[PDB]
RNA sequence: CCCGUCGCCGCGCUCUCCCCCCUCCCGGCGC
RNA sequence: UGGGCCACUUUUGGUAAGCAGAACUGGCGCUGCGGGAUGAACCGAACGCCGGGUUAAGGCGCCCGAUGCCGACGCUCAUCA
RNA sequence: CCCCGCGGACGCUACGCCGCGACGAGUAGGAGGGCCGCUGCGGUGAGCCUUGAAGCCUAGGGCGCGGGCCCGGGUGGAGC
């Protein structure tokens, strides 16, 4: 055996929208596919937000 | 649209047949039965489908118009090939590859075409 | 015309003290009671031949009652003869004690 | 076509290094720097039919199956059974005293001729002696005793391979559905040929076993275990 | 000094090491040092790239001792073949534990 | 004779004996089903030797020839004839069996259309 | 396009010419 | 969850306790496996289902796997060894 | 500006498929998944059924790590 903690194994963050909005996931598809093949982290940070909450998506004020 | 209607039709649809670790799919143009984005015969805009003719010999190849995509009536073209083996199989084959329409089934349904074909033919003794 | 195998005897299976380990069997056979005297037979291929019942189909002749199990010599265990074998399908515990062969098969003599 | 001009020293290891053999090569002065059919056309068969048909050989499959499996992938090693390398047992000279282990002939001593192309020995008992005709034999299955007779001076026929020596078959000739049996074969017939090799390997086989005393003896005599004397311990 | 054995490997031992047992911490991940390229990815910055780098920046306690090493995953040896005649006790007290100095090349040849 | 599937690979289980229920043997008020023993003092529970097995995940079969029959097929099970046109297309791997609800003459209609499909069938004579 | 005998790695021969030693359908053969 | 208990070492009360109370670390509790014949805690080692190899602690007359080594040097006779 | 040819496997339920590396004890307790199971409701299966539903019995054939499930034979007689 070999000794290691196994309690931070498993990390937890949203890996998907936890919605079942169609039109949601379908912007998540299209934005999954962006930031796999181009080297943009732009689309790697709206990726991970697409997946948020909607208390961790605050409303933008407009002013 | 093809996507969205997918995602409507993906896991609850008339069609589907889930039963004993496998998923089907019994929509007339469906090559290969399957449930797939790709083989679903109802949400493309172009969509092609081989069934066994009305008698007893002849595939029936399907194709559905574009003009019509919303009209169900007009929607689809049909046309019966009762040829041997080899030239039906050419034909299907000319009306995917050289049309250039929906050039990704082109064996699902050549493969059908001869499935089809040999369920046809007599059963020896 | 001949007896054409050396005689060896089922011992036991391959153990610690309270845990047996049935997949391998340990052999003793006559004559042989040093592991240096193994080396002829590391490689020779063993038959357990029994009678049962039921007549069985028998290669190259009539069926019969004779039945077997083979196996074949797998090492040495243990500082004085005493090889132990692997067979086809775990020997019965009814066996214990009693005759097994080595064929003199596959040889490099 | 030259021969490989690099003794090999070790397998997969050669006698010269890359220098030496580009001096050995001669690739210093000799360097060089630059430099169907799928359709036959048939006659027409007219008349009045012109225009010779253009007629495709390979034609296209009339039928598909409904599944296809992945073709391998390539493995680089893994030679068939024919060109597999044949390795003879460094006991085993041509000449020898076998022993019959496995077959039929279990326990017989025979003498032992050349190897065969697919590495089984070509064994001959003095037919006369113990019954044993020509007839192969695994090197695997057999005890090579210390004993010797110089075979050297031999003619062994050249049509002894293995194509002839391979088992036959007869069966089974536009029979499908076996209700009426095949009652003949069972016998299978020592070909006249077979008796001639045999006559002829022998014959100059057998004064060269008659020289040495008592062989003719030992060799009609089977081998056994006694509940004395083991294998281990036994010189062959 | 209860817990491990050590000692000073002579080239051999950094040989057989390396060449059997060597494998990469790449990604993250092991992998096992099958070709040079896989050397020369991760450790070219330092002019490692290449096997016989790898046994002279250890063997050699070079510059790029420290990157070199932890490249390397912990070599994972088989229990030692014909026992190892004690575990609890010091090496100079009969024992394996400690420090024997040239001895951890004899453990090693039957460790891996 | 009968249809052989696409491929054949050697099926390979890690236990053929059912795992029984701890005790089912002392009782019949106990199942063979499997219950998880949850007693603070079980002795299978905590796994002692040569007691009762219980199952986990070490046991699951190849992803290869998970749920494939002894004869290099997976089961579909069929109630009329539509159902059997969906196993058309695949042909090679799986193979369907009749539901026992479907009648005596509904059935053989169901096993004429698959033999000449080429659809494989686990119980094609079971109504006579 | 009859089924990727393929990548990395290590080799041999050829697109140069001479030789030597066993040979060979051999040509008749005295071996 | 807020009943704990045990072992090395330190340590208080007590004649002492498989007693009572503390310090440190580990363990048992919550843990199966190899060894100590037997055993919550000792020694080894922690655990998915398997095949091969090798070890730990411990052993190798027989029970019982392995000394069936031509093992080495001594010591010891016990009518409760 | 391919071609004597007119041709060229599978795939990608993206909630899918594929690759590589490490890891796997567990009471109290927490969480996930369940194509585990029961009953009833809305849809759906041009679903099943007196040519035999449910239920029950079974030295019958199997599948799943498992919860369990499918199939054969018997009984049963109206539903699932
Ligand atoms: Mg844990
Ligand atoms: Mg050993
Ligand atoms: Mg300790
Ligand atoms: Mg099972
Ligand atoms: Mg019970
Ligand atoms: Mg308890
Ligand atoms: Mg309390
Ligand atoms: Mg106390
Ligand atoms: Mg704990
Ligand atoms: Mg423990
Ligand atoms: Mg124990
Ligand atoms: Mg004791
Ligand atoms: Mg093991
Ligand atoms: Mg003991
Ligand atoms: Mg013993
Ligand atoms: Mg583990
Ligand atoms: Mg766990
Ligand atoms: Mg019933």
């Amino acid at each position: 055996g070999v000794d290691i903690r196994h309690n931070k194994d498993r990390k937890v963050r949203r890996k998907e929208p936890k919605s079942q909005d169609i039109y949601l996931r379908l912007l998540v598809k299209l934005y999954r596919f962006l930031a796999r093949r181009t080297n943009s982290t732009f689309n790697q940070v709206v990726l991970k937000r697409l997946f948020m909450s909607r208390t961790n998506r605050p409303p933008l004020s407009l002013s | 649209s093809a996507h969205l209607q997918w995602m409507v039709v993906r896991n609850c649809s008339s069609f589907l047949i889930k039963r004993n670790k496998q998923t089907y799919s019994t929509e007339p143009n469906n090559l290969k039965a399957r449930n797939s984005f790709r083989y679903n015969g109802l949400i493309h805009r172009k969509t092609v489908g081989v069934e066994p003719a009305a008698d007893g010999k002849g595939v029936v190849v399907v194709i559905k118009r574009r003009s019509g995509q919303r009209k169900p009536a007009t929607s689809y073209v049909r046309t019966t090939i009762n040829k041997n083996a080899r030239a039906t199989l050419s034909s299907i084959r000319h009306m995917i590859r050289k049309n250039k329409y929906r050039p990704d089934l082109r064996m699902a349904a050549i493969r059908r075409a001869s499935a089809i074909l040999r369920s046809q033919k007599p059963v020896m003794v | 015309s001949g007896r054409l195998w050396s005689k060896a005897i089922f011992a036991g299976y391959k153990r610690g003290l309270r845990n047996q380990r049935e997949h391998t069997a340990l052999l003793k056979i006559e004559g042989v009671y040093a592991r240096d005297e193994t080396e002829f037979y590391l490689g020779k291929r063993c038959a357990y031949v029994y009678k049962a019942k039921n007549n069985t189909v028998t290669p190259g002749g009539k069926p019969n009652k004779t039945r077997v199990i083979w196996g074949k010599v797998t090492r040495a265990h243990g500082n004085s003869g005493m090889v132990r074998a692997k067979f086809r399908s775990n020997l019965p515990a009814k066996a214990i004690g009693h005759r097994i062969r080595v064929m003199l098969y596959p040889s490099r003599i | 076509p030259h021969c490989s001009r690099n003794p090999v020293l070790v397998r997969g290891i050669g006698r010269y290094s890359r220098s030496a053999m580009y001096s050995r090569k001669a690739m210093y002065k000799r360097k060089y720097s630059a430099a169907v059919l799928a359709t036959v056309t048939k006659p027409v068969g007219g008349d009045k039919n012109g225009g010779t048909r253009v007629v495709k050989l390979r034609k296209m499959p009339r039928y598909y199956p409904t599944e296809d499996v992945p073709r391998k992938l390539l493995s680089h090693g893994k030679k068939p059974f024919s060109q597999h390398v044949r390795k003879l047992r460094a006991s085993i000279t041509p000449g020898t005293i076998l022993i019959i282990l496995t077959g039929r002939h279990r326990g017989k001593r025979v003498v032992f001729l050349k190897q065969l192309a697919s590495g089984l020995l070509l064994v001959t008992g003095p037919l006369v002696l113990n019954r044993v005709p020509l007839r192969r034999t695994h090197q695997k299955f057999v005890i090579a005793t210390s004993t010797k007779i110089d075979i050297s001076n031999v003619k062994i026929p050249k049509h002894l391979t293995d194509a002839y020596f391979k088992k036959k078959k007869l069966r089974k000739p536009r029979h499908q559905e076996g209700e009426i049996f095949d009652t003949e074969k069972e016998k299978y017939e020592i070909t006249e040929q077979r008796k001639i090799d045999q006559k002829a390997v022998d014959s100059q086989i057998l004064p060269k076993i008659k020289a040495i005393p008592q062989l003719q003896g030992y060799l009609r005599s089977v081998f056994a275990l006694t509940n004395g004397i083991y294998p281990h311990k036994l010189v062959f | 000094e209860p817990y491990i054995a050590w000692g000073y490997p002579n080239l051999k031992s950094v040989n057989e090491l390396i060449y059997k047992r060597g494998y990469g911490k790449i990604n993250k991940k092991r992998i096992a040092l099958t070709d040079n390229a896989l050397i020369a990815r991760s450790l070219g910055k330092y002019g490692i790239i290449c096997m016989e780098d790898l046994i002279h920046e250890i063997y050699t306690v070079g510059k790029r001792f420290k990157e070199a090493n932890n490249f390397l995953w912990p070599f994972k040896l088989s229990s030692p073949r014909g026992g190892m005649k004690k575990k609890t006790t010091h090496f100079v007290e009969g024992g394996d534990a400690g420090n024997r100095e040239d001895q951890i090349n004899r453990l090693i040849r039957r460790m891996n | 004779a009968a249809l052989r599937p696409l491929v054949k690979p050697k099926i390979v289980k890690k236990r053929t004996k059912k795992f029984i229920r701890h005790q089912s043997d002392r009782y019949v008020k106990i199942k063979r089903n499997w219950r998880k023993p949850r007693g603070i003092d079980n002795r299978v529970r905590r796994r002692f030797k040569g007691q009762i097995l219980m199952p986990n995940i070490g046991y699951g079969s190849n992803k290869k020839t998970k749920h494939m029959l002894p004869s290099g097929f997976r089961k579909f099970l069929v109630h009329n004839v539509k159902e059997l046109e969906v196993l058309l297309m695949c042909n090679k791997s799986y193979c369907a069996e009749i539901a026992h609800n479907v009648s005596s003459k509904n059935r053989k209609a169901i096993v004429e259309r698959a033999a000449q499909l080429a659809i494989r069938v686990t119980n094609p004579n079971a109504r006579l």
